[PDB]
RNA sequence: GUCUACGGCCAUACCACCCUGAACGCGCCCGAUCUCGUCUGAUCUCGGAAGCUAAGCAGGGUCGGGCCUGGUUAGUACUUGGAUGGGAGACCGCCUGGGAAUACCGGGUGCUGUAGGCUU
RNA sequence: CUCAGGGAGGACAGAAACCUCCCGUGGAGCAGAAGGGCAAAAGCUCGCUUGAUCUUGAUUUUCAGUACGAAUACAGACCGU
RNA sequence: UUGGGGCCGAAACGAUCUCAACCUAUUCUCAAACUUUAAAUGGGUAAGAAGCCCGGCUCGCUGGUGUGGAGCCGGGCGUGG
């Protein structure tokens, strides 16, 4: 035959990687540079905005790391958006912007910094960076943790960043990976960015599919017509969502209720059960031979 | 009743012509795949120089293309129309994948242009299941498991069932 | 005319005649070799410690 | 042709094997290490006798071959050519060096390779003969004749193991009959209770 | 004679342990070193910048200067008649908090607590570490069985 | 006399042959009397000996 | 009881095969007008929600391999210091202290930090 | 993005040209001698570049604790990405 | 899984011995320039008043935050650990 690679000597010398690397979730090469602090800063917290886009949700957190594991100081999710007004399309660019705005205003409400550093209330899509007013507490500085998302032009990890820096946080960035940047001429057009902030690219697709074929329209947008979301009112829907987010961004936890404490999985088998099972198997195997021989 | 997430589909169809020289032969052979598929193919170069075959290191040798979607179905049907819907037992691999080779590309149905001439090529069919993107997506890459794998015996049954072909022993 | 190349035979006995003494431990070691930015700011703090004397 | 064995007798230098640094070593004088009826099963040669070194010295490959030839040629005459198995359990891996005096004297006096010896400890088995229980005194006499080809002092010890194995002869037959040992040609395989049960079913079926 | 190379004879000294290669963990990055901390030095071959010399591997010193990625350590060095106080700039991966002073600090806080205690009660509690004394006189109960008689075993030539 | 042993024989104040001294016993003392073991003859004195 | 985002120590966590997954989630999945990128919307990016736990994932199993931790090996091998000990030597014994590692035989098969869910 | 190598397949194609699937803890590669180190990299391929620039001091290595060479932490600038 | 000799097959991954390369569990013997393990002896630090402890002040350094760090003063603890 051919020599088997995964022999006993293969597993004796095998060094596993880290658990998060084995699950694939964490780039430790980027983590070593995103997280650690200069040693002459002496346990000053180094914050980061984690933006993670799942299939049906957008998660925005802000974390700083100690020895025991990093501490989440504020978290904003995209499934909280039906409270604020938008119910359909919780995983697009406009929902990423609303999640970043939630995270920014919710952190400023925790630190008591709502009135100072309002941010860009009337959105334009331009390069906005908050400036620390002297005689006041300084602006919150954090850095984007894009993770393993490929940071090309038009990413929702940068939409959440635009939402945060319009909410009032100081995240250093350039306006190159925002949509509207023309790589042919190296110039950023802010009006195209404002369309993606207000979700007008989805509005054009709904109008396009409505004029092409109503069957493809109902296939692609089933919850839009179920919840009565039309391309003309999405603009004011996202404006009212922004207004409701900046009006009250404080998160109230859902009340935990008492549970009957049922076990859904299987408990681990004990030693005596494992010793008896193999004895029953051997006793069955000898009996099946003396009964068939 | 079988789980419809386990439906055995065609993932991709890989085509190449291995010419072995450089020059206008490669351009004509690439034009064959370009007018056959509708997409431009890509040139494949040599790994290292062997002096008995006339090839050199980093010299362009072959022309290959990959076809996915509903176009691969009709290109594969044009191939098995030439092959009379028969294959051998040795044309199926251990991983559930199968290919064959065709000697005159005109038999596809493509028209003869006197400047290009006659080339043969070979087709390879990469079957798949819904869920095979796990092994090559970037974020959380994982294995495919054992029950979800395609085998030689199950790929032969798929070919005999859907294309109504026959497997002659050899 | 070959001679001896190298040895350390009597050296450990020579070292212990006057003793192998640790360096002179003093309080207030020198700030020479400390990084210039923090050393520059410490001088500014020492320069203005006399400012809040009447409040102290 | 070569120097007497009293020169390269004691284990003075560090071990100096044939490797990518020490090249040009001539071939070892002993190449056949076990011989006789080496294609024999375990249960037919139960008696094992060892020649055991009592000293820490070097044994040359020429002496190893000269001893095993004498042991073979006595045991063939005594018990037949197919009634024994002799195994030399010492391989010559140390390389001794020769500094030829053609007149530079001791300038740059590092030796070129001369031959191969085996570094032998106290209590280490030199050769082992397995045969039936009736050929005990023939094994003792054959090893006593082979002691004269070696420097120093050796002892003769009839082992308590079953042949060329590591299991005791009083319990070997019971441990085979309980299927804890399986014959595997010259030696046996020990079957523990630690594998999957599908091998236990194949064992007991 | 030998060479004067910087990393001569560091083949096993600067090598990683078995099945402990690869990505360096981040807890040795996100821990805090201040001036006066007692630090032992252990060279790691994964990172090559800021490596201590081989004569400081296994030594212990005290931090005097802290930078962005490195700390400065005063290490005692035995040189040929005498001991010098060396000032070396070592990057943070080669650096570990020593636990030798930790037991002394836990004893200092225990001694201060035990001195605040028993001042209002008027008694006297031992604060010095006494060495291991001779054991006190005790009774050994041979309850039931007599002690087992041990004898030397005869020789067996198992060689 | 070895240097480590000379230092312990001076810390026991035994600088001359047939000198005697009283030493209280603990682990730190037994591990020094083990170092100076071939050069001394020590034991447990009687009350009349004291 | 358990999951998700981000982690700490990095196999008690890995590898092979099998079984089961309620709810939320994570996913597979459906598409390419817009952002973006390819020979190929397979990957990446984007817009979704018809179907499905099949796979990934979680839990569990295997007289499982590995790994971790013990016993045996064994006070053995080795070793600090000592003798006007033995031996022709090679080397060995004793006094004084310290003390390993295979084969072989048992047990175990991730703990946990912050934030947010489901089990109302 | 993943290498060395291997297995099973595919016209000419064979030991060895090219395509595809699977296994692959590094068995490859990192200019050279060897050793150490390294896998979403320090390897391979691309895009942009000149931190191979100017300027003080301090430190380590050889060491007399002197130089040269080489090296490590900073600080002041101007930059690249 | 290919071969070195075949042989009954004109022949077929057929009969069917075989010997070597290969594969799989075992086994004998080794390494100054091998190593999963791994001593004895040894090499560094610590075993306090230059330490703990509170309060206040300064900073152009560092920061969401009279945050963090460092330097200054003013006291209190002597069973001298
Ligand atoms: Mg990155
Ligand atoms: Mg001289
Ligand atoms: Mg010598
Ligand atoms: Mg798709
Ligand atoms: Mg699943
Ligand atoms: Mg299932
Ligand atoms: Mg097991
Ligand atoms: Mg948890
Ligand atoms: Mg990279």
């Amino acid at each position: 035959f051919v020599k088997v690679v995964k022999n006993k000597a293969y597993f004796k010398r095998y060094q596993v990687k880290f658990r998060r690397r084995r699950e694939g979730k964490t780039d430790y090469y980027a983590r070593k540079r995103l997280v650690i602090q200069d040693k002459n800063k002496y346990n000053t917290p180094k914050y980061r905005m984690i933006v993670r886009v799942t299939n049906r949700d957008i998660i925005c957190q802000i974390a700083y790391a100690r020895i025991e594991g990093d501490m989440i100081v504020c978290a904003a999710y995209a499934h909280e958006l039906p409270k604020y007004g938008v119910k359909v399309g919780l995983t697009n660019y406009a929902a990423a912007y609303c999640t970043g705005l939630l995270l920014a205003r919710r952190l400023l409400n925790r630190f008591g910094m709502d009135k100072i550093y309002e941010g860009q209330v009337e959105v334009t899509g331009d390069e906005y960076n908050v400036e620390s007013i002297d005689g006041q507490p300084g602006a919150f500085t954090c850095y984007l943790d894009a993770g393993l998302a490929r940071t090309t032009t038009g990413n929702k990890v940068f939409g959440a960043l635009k939402g945060a820096v319009d909410g009032g946080l100081s995240i250093p960035h350039s306006t190159k990976r925002f949509p509207g940047y023309d790589s042919e001429s190296k110039e950023f057009n802010a009006e195209v960015h404002r369309k993606h902030i207000m979700g007008q690219n989805v509005a054009d697709y709904m109008r396009y599919l409505m004029e092409e074929d109503e069957d493809a329209y109902k296939k692609q947008f089933s919850q839009y017509i179920k919840n009565n979301v039309t391309p003309d009112m999405m603009e004011e829907m996202y404006k009212k969502a922004h207004a409701a987010i900046r009006e009250n961004p404080v998160y109230e936890k859902k009340p935990k209720r008492e549970v009957k404490k049922k076990r859904w999985n299987r408990p681990k088998m004990s030693l005596a059960q494992k010793k008896d099972r193999v004895a029953q198997k051997k006793a069955s195997f000898l009996r099946a031979q003396e009964r068939a021989a | 009743k079988e789980n419809p997430m386990r439906e055995l589909r065609i993932r991709k169809l890989c085509l190449n012509i291995c010419v072995g020289e450089s020059g206008d032969r490669l351009t004509r052979a690439a034009k064959v795949l370009e007018q056959l598929t509708g997409q431009t193919p890509v040139f494949s170069k040599a790994r290292y120089t062997v002096r008995s075959f006339g090839i050199r290191r980093n010299e362009k040798i072959a022309v290959h293309c990959t076809v996915r979607g509903a176009k691969a179905e009709e290109i594969l049907e044009k191939g098995l129309k030439v092959r009379e819907y028969e294959l051998r037992k040795n044309n199926f691999s251990d991983t559930g994948n199968f290919g064959f080779g065709i000697q005159e590309h005109i038999d596809l149905g493509i028209k003869y242009d006197p400047s290009i001439g006659i080339y043969g090529l070979d087709f390879y069919v990469v079957l798949g299941r819904p869920g095979f993107s796990i092994a090559d997506k970037k974020r959380r890459t994982g294995c495919i498991g054992a029950k979800h794998r395609i085998s030689k015996e199950e790929a032969m049954r798929w070919f005999q069932q859907k294309y109504d072909g026959i497997i002659l022993p050899g | 005319a070959k001679s001896k190349n190298h040895t350390t035979h009597n050296q450990s006995r020579k070292w212990h005649r006057n003793g192998i003494k640790k360096p002179r431990s003093q309080r207030y070691e020198s700030l020479k070799g400390v990084d210039p930015k923090f050393l520059r700011n410490m001088r500014f703090a020492k320069k203005h410690n006399k400012k809040g004397l009447k409040k102290m | 042709g070569r120097r007497p064995a009293r020169c390269y007798r004691y284990c003075k230098n560090k071990p100096y094997p044939k490797s990518r640094f020490c090249r040009g070593v001539p071939d070892a004088k002993i190449r056949i290490f076990d011989l006789g009826r080496k294609k024999a099963k375990v249960d037919e040669f139960p008696l094992c006798g060892h020649m055991v070194s009592d000293e820490y010295e070097q044994l040359s490959s020429e002496a190893l071959e000269a001893a095993r030839i004498c042991a073979n040629k006595y045991m063939v005459k005594s018990c037949g050519k197919d009634g024994f198995h002799i195994r030399v359990r010492l391989h010559p891996f140390h390389v001794i060096r020769i500094n030829k005096m053609l007149q530079t004297g001791m300038r740059g006096a590092f030796g070129k390779p001369q031959g191969t010896v085996a570094r032998v400890h106290i209590g280490q088995v030199i050769m082992s003969i397995r045969t039936k229980l009736q050929n005990k005194e023939h094994v003792v006499e054959a090893l006593r004749r082979a002691k004269f080809k070696f420097p120093g002092r050796q002892k003769i010890h009839i082992s308590k193991k079953w042949g060329f194995t590591k299991f005791n002869a009083d319990e070997f037959e019971d441990m085979v009959a309980e299927k804890r040992l399986i014959p595997d040609g010259c030696g046996v395989k020990y079957i523990p209770n630690r594998g999957p049960l599908d091998k236990w079913r194949a064992l007991h079926s | 004679t030998n060479t004067k190379g910087k990393r001569r004879g560091t083949r096993y000294m600067f090598s990683r342990p078995f099945r402990k290669h690869g990505v360096v963990p981040l807890a040795t990055y996100m821990r805090i070193y201040k001036k006066g901390d007692i630090v032992d030095i252990k060279g790691m071959g994964t990172v090559q910048k800021g490596m201590p010399h081989k004569c400081y591997h296994g030594k212990t010193g005290r931090v005097y200067n802290v930078t962005q990625h490195a700390v400065g350590i005063v290490v005692n060095k035995q040189v040929k008649g005498k001991i010098l106080a060396k000032r070396i700039n070592v990057r943070i991966e080669h650096i570990k908090h020593s636990k030798s002073r930790d037991s002394f600090l836990k004893r200092v806080k225990e001694n201060d607590q035990k001195k605040k205690e028993a001042k209002e009660k008027g008694t006297w509690v031992q604060l010095k570490r006494q060495p291991a004394p001779p054991r006190e006189a005790h009774f050994v109960r041979t309850n039931g069985k007599e002690p087992e008689l041990l004898e030397p075993i005869p020789y067996e030539f198992m060689a | 006399v070895s240097p480590k042993v000379r230092k312990v024989l001076q810390l026991l104040r035994l600088r001359q042959i047939f000198n005697g001294t009283f030493v209280k016993l603990n682990k730190a003392s037994i591990n020094m009397l083990r170092i100076v073991e071939p050069y001394i003859a020590w034991g447990y004195p009687n009350l009349k000996s004291v």
